[PDB]
């Protein structure tokens, strides 16, 4: 009876139109990472063989999917085009100088792939304690595997954190400004990236990637609403 | 069949310098960026230089910046790597890897454990 | 030993794939064309097919 | 001075047929049809934008009429000026309430982006659009049935039309540029955002400096003076021939999807 | 003796290459030229799908010709009426990045898979009414990129690692596991008589297996880039394969060897999806740059074109009674051509 398929087809419409608030409400994230960086503990930080992990979190009651793979193989090119539309992806990296060149290569394919290209990226500079410990301990040279690090000061317009050593300062904001100039060296500034300074034993991550998100959901408005 | 040739490489005195060269068949050479990769003894692959498609971009690890010298040969099909004043710690066994795709400027998976794109290298060692 | 192990694995299967039974192109070009002649009108995409019975029209 | 004055108006007649009112007609036709072409991918601003380019090209359409005084013709006061009347006050009144509204989407938008997410809805866009077009109809029919059995209709024009409209543009864009000079000293894009804010200005200013003259003009007397109706006019009608340009014109998002429809075409 | 088998490699492989190419005695271009083109091929787009909130990935026409799933991203797997535009089913997945989907050729099953290294397989015939899981294939240590039923009880999945496998599903076991690909599978597509299947990976390679046997029979190389789709000619003697070159590749399973290839100089695109006509005369092709290419399979000119899509085409299927085209697109929509 056609009537009967009918009203079936409004029984689904209704729900799917049900579930479509669920679905826009939520903010979709990717969480990315090598096995160096703390990716886990950042997981493990949000207090509230299977290949993805799902954690759900929520701020200022808006409410957060965070996406990990779990078992998968290292060829990535092709099972990260499903989160070309994610809300972000929170890149997190071992800043303790070595893999920094294959963080940096990371985030560079990540930046410049076709598919991720309109993809801002909360790019967390995971470890800073460590980085610090290393660098106060004078044994490893950054210069070592970044030549540029020998000429490179620290802008006159730095904000070091009170107390900080002015070493692990030059050293941080030069990490930094090597991830900067990837993610500015293209992308027409339709995607940011978001350089934060984070540790294992920090507990705003989660208010850093609310901000964020803030941010780039202000991009995406001020954008479709002709403004930019 | 996509195919990568390292005709090159060989033993070496601390502070000389060789010319790894790469011969690539059965594709078309021109529309891929290419890159050199290396895995040295007891360590996984490592990223070492990289260049575009037509040679006007060029990319190398800081460790070998200013000693070694990619080039690409288009007509050839060729991709060369000059090396100059090796240290001990460049003994490893050199890959030419091709990007994954054409025309793209992403290079996700040139150093992946196994990689469909890459030649079988050739060894490199320094006395 | 592993190496080894793949590679005496991909010898293998190169000698079964070499032993088959291959037919000229020839045949097989003959071949895809003539079961395409054959089922020329049975196709409606290729031969479009009045809206009285199409089921979208 | 007679002579001088008449003289002056038509100066300023001819400069505004040659240089405004191609603006606001094109545009206006331009922003309706790229729109419309590519309704299965309209936004919520799409919306509100179509029924500001309807309003417009109504008004600049008649622009051209008013400019060489062809309404002092054909009265017929039973039927055809009062319908024009009418029809010119709700279009009057929609492309103000369109204004009103689309600053106090965007102020949800860019504010309460994550929060009231469930408020903008497409659905609830065209909604809003109807009871936009309604409320226009409404306070044009209201005050001509009230005095049919003049003064009120001119005092609600001036109120319901310039004062109310105009402090919520201020508030909600005053607030619109406190979210963006805020989150801009931070993470921000800074020359975009820059962009951004002179934008709003724009759009603030070109309102106001559009439609104070003929607001003021009308309080003031609240026949006489033909040149001061006649320039204030012009403003008025330069208000929708601008609305175009600095809404869409002056933005990267329509700009790409006009070339867009041109490679498609 | 790592060398000593490398060379023996070299050798059969260089021996392959030789009776491949001793059996090339003509183009199938030489031999398609005496037959007139296809002509312009236009369709038109009958029916529009909405309902999905995010990307379709995947989906899967019945047997029946009528009833059509897809699988989208926002965690949901739609069987549509086609005819009517009425969605029968609208199945909520446990996990949101569903890659694949299939339709059981008897019509009471589905399935899905994806990021989940799991395929999940619904009965819809089920008496309470709401489909609800009816197994869960669990064994693959890479995300799922294909899955194609072989019976109500026989499924086959290729995986993001570099193996296929046919299942038991009463039993939820793997019956049998076909390895030999070096990069992800991101293909699959069964034979008409379903005795074989060719399954194309992330390289210049794609393999005939013997479901029953289990092993490779033959391997076609020529691409020059990944396979991202792969596609059986209707009489089951040769098979199209689409790959991120940008070119279509037609194969045949007895010369095996290349047999055509369909590209153009200005599609610099990958190609996301292939599919046959009934005849098998056109060769419908997704690509990147979202619109569908109908290539005369014959005569390897680009014959028509599908444009409607406004983001990229992911995935293409043909109709069993060859009715119409469904082609399902990143931007939510799944739109049906004739
Ligand atoms: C509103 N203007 C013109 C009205 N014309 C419009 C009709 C409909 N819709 C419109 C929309 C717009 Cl945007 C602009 C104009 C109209 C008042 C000017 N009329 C006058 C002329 C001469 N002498 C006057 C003396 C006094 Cl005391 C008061 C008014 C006088």
């Amino acid at each position: 009876e056609d009537k009967a398929a009918v009203e079936r087809s409004k029984m689904i419409e209704k729900q799917l139109q049900k579930d479509k608030q669920v679905y826009r409400r939520t903010l979709r994230l990717l969480l990315l990472g090598a096995d160096n960086s703390g990716k886990s503990t950042i997981v493990k930080q949000m207090r509230i063989t299977s290949g993805i992990f799902e954690t759900k979190f929520q701020v200022d009651k808006v409410n957060f999917h965070m996406f990990d793979v779990g078992a998968q193989r290292d060829e990535r090119r092709k099972w990260i085009q499903c989160f070309n539309d994610v809300t972000a992806i929170i890149f997190v990296v071992d800043s303790s100088d070595n893999r920094l060149q294959e963080a940096l290569n990371d985030f560079d394919s990540i930046w410049n792939n076709r598919w991720l290209r309109t993809i801002s990226v909360i790019l967390f500079l995971n470890k800073q304690d460590l980085l610090a410990e290393k660098v106060l301990a004078g044994k490893s040279k950054i210069e070592d595997y970044f030549p540029e690090f020998a000429r490179y000061t620290t802008p006159e317009d730095a904000t070091p954190e009170p107390g900080e050593d002015p070493r692990v300062t030059r050293a941080k904001y030069f990490i930094r400004k090597e991830f900067v100039d990837i993610s500015t060296a293209s992308g027409d500034g339709r995607h940011i990236c978001y350089p934060h300074f984070t540790c294992a034993v920090d507990t705003e991550n989660a208010r850093r990637i609310f901000n964020d998100c803030k941010d780039i959901i202000l991009q995406m408005n001020l954008r479709e609403y002709n403004l930019v | 069949q996509v195919q990568l040739q390292e005709s090159g490489g060989g033993l070496v005195q601390p502070g000389g310098s060789l010319r790894l060269s790469c011969a690539a068949s059965g594709f078309t050479f021109s529309n891929y960026k290419m890159n050199w990769v290396r895995q040295a003894p007891g360590k996984g692959l490592e990223w070492v230089s990289d260049i575009s498609q037509s040679g006007a971009s060029i990319s190398y690890t800081g460790s070998v910046k200013g000693r070694f010298t990619i080039s690409r040969d288009n007509a050839k099909n060729t991709l060369y790597l000059q090396m100059n004043s090796l240290k001990p710690e460049d003994t490893a066994v050199y890959y030419c890897a091709r990007c994954p795709a054409p025309f793209t400027r992403d290079c996700f998976d040139v150093t992946s454990t196994t990689y469909a794109y890459r030649g079988q290298g050739t060894q490199v060692t320094v006395s | 030993t592993a190496s080894i192990a793949q590679a005496r694995k991909l010898v293998e299967q190169l000698k079964m794939e070499a032993n088959i039974d291959r037919i000229k192109v020839s045949k097989a070009a003959a071949d895809l064309m003539a079961y395409c002649e054959a089922h020329a009108k049975e196709d409606p995409l290729l031969t479009p097919v009045p809206a009285s019975e199409n089921p979208f029209r | 001075s007679e002579h001088q004055q008449y003289v002056i108006g038509l100066f300023l007649s001819c400069l505004y047929t040659i240089f405004l009112f191609p603006i606001g007609f094109v545009g206006n036709i331009l922003i309706l049809v790229v729109n419309i072409s590519f309704r299965e991918k309209m936004t919520i601003p799409d919306l509100y934008f179509i029924n500001l380019a309807v309003a417009d090209l109504i008004l600049v359409a008649d622009s051209l009429i008013e400019v060489f005084n062809l309404h002092e013709r054909y009265y017929d006061i039973a039927v055809l000026c009062t319908f024009m009347s009418l029809f010119l006050q709700v279009n009057m009144y929609s492309s103000v309430f369109f204004l009103t509204w689309m600053s106090f989407d965007r102020y949800i938008a860019l504010a309460r982006a994550m929060r009231c997410s469930l408020f903008r809805t497409k659905h609830h866009a065209r909604l809003s659009c109807g009871l936009i077009w309604m409320a226009s109809v409404s306070a044009t029919l209201v005050p001509f049935t009230a005095v049919h059995l003049v003064r009120e209709v001119q005092w609600l024009e001036v109120t319901l039309g310039f004062i109310v409209p105009f402090a919520i543009i201020g508030l909600c864009y005053s607030l619109i540029v406190r979210v963006l000079v805020r989150a801009h000293r931070h993470r921000g894009l800074r020359p975009r955002r820059q962009k951004a804010l002179r934008m709003i200005l724009a759009v603030v200013l070109v309102f106001f400096v559009c439609w104070l003259p003929e607001n003021v003009f009308i309080s003031v007397h609240l026949h006489a003076h033909p040149l001061t109706g006649h320039i204030v006019n012009l403003a008025a009608f330069s208000n929708s021939c601008l609305n175009p340009l600095i809404y869409s014109f002056l933005g990267e998002t329509f700009r790409d999807k006009l070339r867009l429809y041109i490679e498609q075409k | 003796e790592l060398d000593q088998l490398r060379q023996e490699a070299e050798q059969l492989k260089n021996q392959i290459r030789d009776a491949r190419k001793a059996c090339a005695d003509a183009t199938l271009s030489q031999i398609t030229n005496n037959i007139d083109p296809v002509g312009r091929i236009q369709m038109r787009t009958r029916r529009t799908l909405r309902g999905h909130l995010a990307k379709i990935y995947a989906m899967h026409w019945g047997t029946d010709s009528r009833l059509l799933v897809s699988a989208s991203q926002d965690g949901k797997l739609i069987i549509w009426d086609s005819y009517t535009t009425n969605k029968v089913h609208a199945i909520p997945l446990r996990s949101s990045w569903v890659m694949t989907c299939a339709y059981a050729p008897s019509g009471n099953y589905v399935a899905c898979g994806g990021l989940d290294n799991i395929c999940s397989i619904y009965n819809l015939k089920t008496r309470e009414g709401n489909v609800r899981v009816s197994r869960e294939l669990a064994g693959h240590t890479g995300y799922l990129s294909c899955c194609r039923f072989l019976d109500d009880n026989q499924i086959v999945t290729s995986s993001g690692d570099t193996t296929c496998a046919l299942w038991d599903i009463e039993t939820g076991q793997q019956t049998t596991t076909f390895t030999g690909h070096t990069g992800d599978v991101m293909s699959l597509s069964l034979a008409p008589d379903t005795r074989l299947f060719v399954s194309g990976a992330c390289d210049a390679s794609a393999k005939l297996w013997d479901v029953r046997e289990g092993m490779c029979r033959q391997t076609f190389t020529g691409h020059e880039s990944d396979i991202n789709a792969i596609c059986f000619f209707p009489n089951g003697n040769a098979f199209a394969t689409g790959s991120d070159d940008a070119t279509c590749r037609l194969f045949d399973l007895r010369a095996d060897q290349e047999l055509m290839t369909y590209s153009h100089d200005n599609i610099i695109c990958g190609i996301t999806s292939v599919s046959f006509s009934k005849s098998g005369r056109l060769l419908l092709a997704g690509y990147d740059d979202f619109n569908c290419n109908v290539w005369d399979a014959l005569k390897a000119d680009r014959a028509g074109v599908l444009a409607g899509h406004d983001n990229r085409v992911s995935c293409l299927g043909v109709t069993d009674d060859g009715m119409a085209v469904a082609t399902g697109s990143w931007d939510s929509f799944l739109k049906i051509w004739n």
